[PDB]
RNA sequence: UCGGUUUCAAGCCGAUGGAAGUUUGAGGCAAUAACAGGUCUGUGAUGCCCUUAGACGUUCUGGGCCGCACGCGCGCUACACUGACGGAGCCAGCGAGUCUAACCUUGGCCGAGAGGUCUUGGUAAUCUUGUGAAACUCCGUCGUGCUGGGGAUAGAGCAUUGUAAUUAUUGCUCUUCAACGAGGAAUUCCUAGUAAGCGCAAGUCAUCAGCUUGCGUUGAUUACGUCCCUGCCCUUUGUACACACC
C-alpha cells in the first residue's frame, strides 16, 4: 500500500483497563492479550469503534481507547447482540454481561462456590479433585 | 434470586412462569411433557410441608426421580434422594433451581489411589 | 506370558517333579518319561504322573511324542516358577502383581516380601515362544550380567537400584518412589541436579563405563520428603553400557552429555555455564 | 436375535433379514448371494 | 494372639498384613449416606 | 516373434510387437487321511444332584459398563511461512433413500449460527444429485515472535435427537488458549495410478467417530538385489543320545 513514515509518535508498551497492551502487534491481537476479549471480540469491537485494524496498535489515539473502554461496558448499546457475550442470561440478575480480565476469575469462583454451597456433583468432584491431585 | 426476582415472588410462581424464566433445557424438557406419577409425588411432598412443626424442618420425602428439575414449588423441602443404594437427605435451597436431583446424589465413592501400603498387600500371593 | 497366581496351586511334590525336569533338560535335550520317573527321587507313577499332569495342565511342560520317543519340554513358565520357588525358599519374594516396565529383553513387575516392603521384578525374556537352549540360557546369563553390574553400581555409591537377588533370568530389585524426566514438571534447584547428573557421568567414565543411552525416560528421580524436597537420581542402564576402551566410546559419552544439556535446556530452561566434560578428561580420569 | 439359531450374536440386521453372519453365510446361496469374486 | 488378627491365621502361605488406617471424620449434613461422607473429608499426605 | 541359456529335451531369461506376455493378475471346486472340535431345542423306563418356597423364571425403580498415580496399544490433531487466516476459482466416484409410513429431501421465507417454518420431487440411470467433496488453483492478511502455529481444559448462553441428556449425546455463539520447537531405546506398513496427503459414501445409526469398508481427487522418492538377520520351506548328510562312556 502506502509507505508513510512517522518520526517517533508510537509507544512500545501501553496500558488500558488496568491491563498491559503491547503496541506493534495489530490492534486486534493487541487487545486479544487481555482476558475476556479474544480475536473475534476485539475484531467486532474494533469494527464498532470504527478503528482501522489494518493500522497497527502504535497508531492509535487515546480518543479511540476511550471508545473501546466505552464499548467494553455497554456492548448492548453499540449493537453487539447477546450471542457474542461470555456471561449472558445470568441467574443472579437476569441480564447479559461481558466479563473483563480480573472479573472472569471472580465469576468463576462465584460459580464453583455456587455449585459447592448447593452441593452438586460438579462442586464435590472439583474440590476433591484439586485437593487430592494437589496433595 | 433466580432471574433477578425476590424469592417469594418466584416461589409463588407457577411452573409455566418458571418455564418462561428458565434456560432452554428446562423449557424443552417441560414442553415435551411430564409423566403422571410425579403428580402423586408432588402431593406427598406438600403433605409433609403441610404437617410440619413451625420454625424447624418439614418431613423428609424419599425420591427416586434423579431426572426431575427443581421447580420453586419444592424449595425448603428435605428430600432423601436415591443414589442407587442409599438415600441422601438434601434440603432444597433457593440456589438449587433448574438442576437435576441426581446431581445432589453422587453415584459413587472416590478412587483413593494414594495408598501404596494396602497396594503392596493387594498383590497376588506367591506361595 | 506370566500368570504368577497359578503357582499357589502346586504342592511340594509338583515342584519336586518340575525341578527333576529342570535337572533333566539341562542334561539331555528332551527329557523322556522314564528319566523323570527315575531322577525325581519319587515313589511311584502316582506322584510323578500326577505332578506332571498338574504341570502340563498349568502349561509348565509340553508332551513331545516323536515317533516312540516320548519326552517333555519345559516352557518359560516352568523356569519362572522354579526361580520364583527358589526365591520362596530364600525368603525374598512373597507376593507379585503390577506391571510397570514392558521392555524388549526385560519384564518389570511390582512385588513384595515377608515384611511388606515393596520391590521390583525384572525377568528376562530373550525371544518372546520357540524355546531352544540359547533363549533360556542367554536370558539366564542376561540377568546374571545385569545383577552383577547392578551390585557393582550399588557398592561404589552410585544412585542405582539396589540389587537384592538374581534368581536365574529373574532379578529382584528395590522399588524406588521416583519419577522420570518426562513426568517431572519443575525443580527447586535445577543447577544442583544438573551438577549431580554431570558429576555422575564423570564418575561413571572414572569407573570405566559409558552408558551409551542416557535419555529422559532412563533417569528416575526419587523424592524422600515433601516439606524439604529431597531428590535422588536413579539410572537404569546396563546392557547398553559401553566400556571406556571400545572404539566408539567418544560420541557415546558426548551424546550422553549433549542429551543432559538439551533436556535441561528445553524442559527447565537451564543452560550450563561451565563447559561440558569431554571424553578426553575422563579417558585420563580412569 | 438371529431367526435361525437362537443367537443374539452375529446379527446382520440389514435389509430386515436378521440372520447372524454364520447362518447367513450358509443360507447365502438359497437367498441369492453367490460367489463371483 | 488371635485377637490381634485382621485376617485368618494362615500368614505362612497367604496374603500380607494389610493395614487399614481409618481416618474417620464426621460430615454434618443432616441425614446423608456413608458414601457422600466417604467423599467429603478425604485427605492425602 | 527374434535372440541368449539348458542334455541344446520339457523349460528359463532378455528384446520386439501386442488392449493385454512375472502363470496380464485375484480367489471358490474335489478325493484323501487328522479332529473329545460347535448344537440337534433328535431320540430310548437310560447313570448325577436334588426333587419346588430355589429364584435359572418374572417384573419395577435407580445406578452401572466411562469411576482415575499408572503400565500397554490402535489411533486422531499438532509443533507452521512447500504455512495458518481472509477473500474468489471450482472438479469426483462408490452408495443409499419412505406403506399401510414419516425415509432421502430440492425450493421459498425467519435466524449470527445451529436451526425453524411453508411447500415440493423421488419407492428412483427420472427426485435429493452435476451429491458445485476436500486436499488443490488464484488474489490478499500475518513474518518468524509457543505467533495470528496448536486448540487441550474450563465458563455462560442458544437449539436438536430422545419418555428421560445430571457423570455434561451432539450441534451453534462468545470466552478460557495447557501440553507440544521433528521426538530415546526401539518398531509397523509399502514397488504405480502404488506410498503418502485429501475428503465422500455406506455399515453400526434414534444423536455421534477419532470405528470400519469401499470410493474418487492430488500423486512422489527407491529397488526390480540378496540370503545378511526374519521366517518358510525343500535337498544332501550324519545319527535317536537307537537313551554310548564319564
Ligand atoms: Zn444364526
Amino acid at each position: 500500500s502506502l509507505v508513510v513514515q512517522e518520526q517517533g509518535s508510537f509507544q512500545h508498551i501501553l496500558r488500558l483497563l488496568n491491563t498491559n497492551v503491547d503496541g506493534n502487534i495489530k490492534i486486534v491481537y493487541a487487545l486479544t492479550t487481555i482476558k475476556g476479549v479474544g480475536r473475534r471480540y476485539s475484531n467486532l469491537v474494533c469494527k464498532k469503534a470504527d478503528v482501522d485494524l489494518h493500522k497497527r496498535a502504535g497508531e492509535l489515539t487515546q480518543e479511540e481507547l476511550e471508545r473501546i473502554v466505552q464499548i467494553m461496558q455497554n456492548p448492548t448499546h453499540y449493537k453487539i447482540p447477546a450471542w457474542f457475550l461470555n456471561r449472558q442470561n445470568d441467574i443472579t440478575d437476569g441480564k447479559d454481561y461481558h466479563t473483563l480480565a480480573n472479573n472472569v476469575e471472580s465469576k468463576l469462583r462465584d460459580d464453583l462456590e455456587r455449585l459447592k454451597k448447593i452441593r452438586a456433583h460438579r462442586g464435590i468432584r472439583h474440590f476433591w479433585g484439586l485437593r487430592v491431585r494437589g496433595q | 434470586s433466580y432471574r433477578g426476582v425476590d424469592l417469594e415472588k418466584l416461589l409463588e410462581m407457577s411452573t409455566e412462569d418458571f418455564v418462561k424464566l428458565a434456560p432452554a433445557r428446562v423449557r424443552r424438557r417441560f414442553a415435551r411433557g411430564m409423566t403422571s406419577k410425579p403428580a402423586g409425588f408432588m402431593k406427598k411432598l406438600r403433605a409433609a410441608k403441610l404437617a410440619a412443626p413451625e420454625n424447624e424442618k418439614p418431613a423428609p420425602v424419599r425420591t427416586h426421580m434423579r431426572n426431575m428439575i427443581i421447580v420453586p414449588e419444592m424449595i425448603g423441602s428435605v428430600v432423601g434422594i436415591y443414589n442407587g443404594k442409599a438415600f441422601n437427605q438434601v434440603e432444597i435451597r433457593p440456589e438449587m433451581l433448574g438442576h437435576y436431583l441426581g446431581e445432589f446424589s453422587i453415584t459413587y465413592t472416590p478412587v483413593r489411589h494414594g495408598r501404596a501400603g494396602a497396594t503392596t498387600s493387594r498383590f497376588i500371593p506367591l506361595k | 506370558k506370566l500368570d504368577t497366581s497359578h503357582m499357589r496351586y502346586l504342592t511340594t511334590d509338583d515342584f519336586r517333579v518340575l525341578q527333576a525336569v529342570e535337572q533333566g533338560s539341562r542334561s539331555h535335550e528332551v527329557v523322556p518319561t522314564p528319566l523323570i520317573h527315575q531322577i525325581s527321587g519319587m515313589r511311584s507313577q502316582s506322584g510323578t504322573n500326577r505332578a506332571i499332569s498338574d504341570l502340563a495342565k498349568l502349561s509348565l511342560i509340553s508332551k513331545m511324542r516323536n515317533v516312540k520317543y516320548d519326552g517333555y519340554r519345559l516352557t518359560y513358565n516352568g523356569i519362572d516358577y522354579l526361580a520364583l520357588k527358589t526365591m520362596l525358599n530364600r525368603d525374598t519374594v512373597y507376593s507379585v502383581g503390577n506391571t510397570i516396565g514392558v521392555g524388549k529383553e526385560s519384564d518389570i513387575y511390582k512385588v513384595s516380601d515377608k515384611n511388606g516392603n515393596p520391590r521390583v521384578m525384572k525377568i528376562h525374556r530373550l525371544g518372546r515362544s520357540n524355546q531352544g537352549a540359547n533363549w533360556m540360557h542367554l536370558s539366564r546369563l542376561a540377568a546374571n550380567k545385569e545383577y552383577q553390574f547392578m551390585s557393582m553400581l550399588y557398592s561404589k555409591g552410585f544412585k542405582v537400584p539396589e540389587p537384592f537377588d538374581n534368581s536365574r533370568h529373574i532379578v529382584v530389585m528395590e522399588l524406588i518412589e521416583g519419577y522420570p524426566m518426562r513426568r517431572l514438571r519443575k525443580h527447586k534447584n535445577i543447577p544442583k541436579l544438573y551438577s549431580d547428573l554431570m558429576c555422575f557421568i564423570v564418575d561413571l567414565a572414572n569407573s570405566g563405563l559409558i552408558h551409551c543411552d542416557f535419555n529422559e525416560f532412563n533417569i528416575m528421580i526419587k523424592d524422600k520428603l515433601e516439606d524439604e524436597n529431597d531428590c535422588g537420581f536413579v539410572v537404569i542402564d546396563f546392557p547398553q553400557c559401553i566400556s571406556i576402551q571400545h572404539q566408539d566410546a567418544d560420541y557415546y559419552f558426548q551424546r550422553d552429555v549433549d542429551c543432559i544439556r538439551r533436556f535441561f535446556k528445553k524442559k527447565l530452561k537451564y543452560e550450563p555455564k561451565p563447559d561440558s566434560s569431554m571424553l578426553d578428561t575422563e579417558g585420563f580420569g580412569d | 436375535q438371529c431367526r435361525v439359531c437362537s443367537s443374539h450374536t452375529g446379527l446382520i440386521r440389514k435389509y430386515g433379514l436378521n440372520i447372524c453372519r454364520q447362518c447367513f453365510r450358509e443360507k447365502a446361496n438359497d437367498i441369492g448371494f453367490n460367489k463371483f469374486r | 494372639e488371635y485377637d490381634g488378627l485382621t485376617t485368618a491365621r494362615y500368614d505362612d502361605h497367604g496374603f500380607l498384613p494389610g493395614r487399614e488406617q481409618t481416618s474417620k471424620k464426621a460430615a454434618v449434613p443432616k441425614g446423608t449416606s456413608d458414601y457422600q461422607a466417604k467423599w467429603y473429608l478425604d485427605d492425602v499426605i
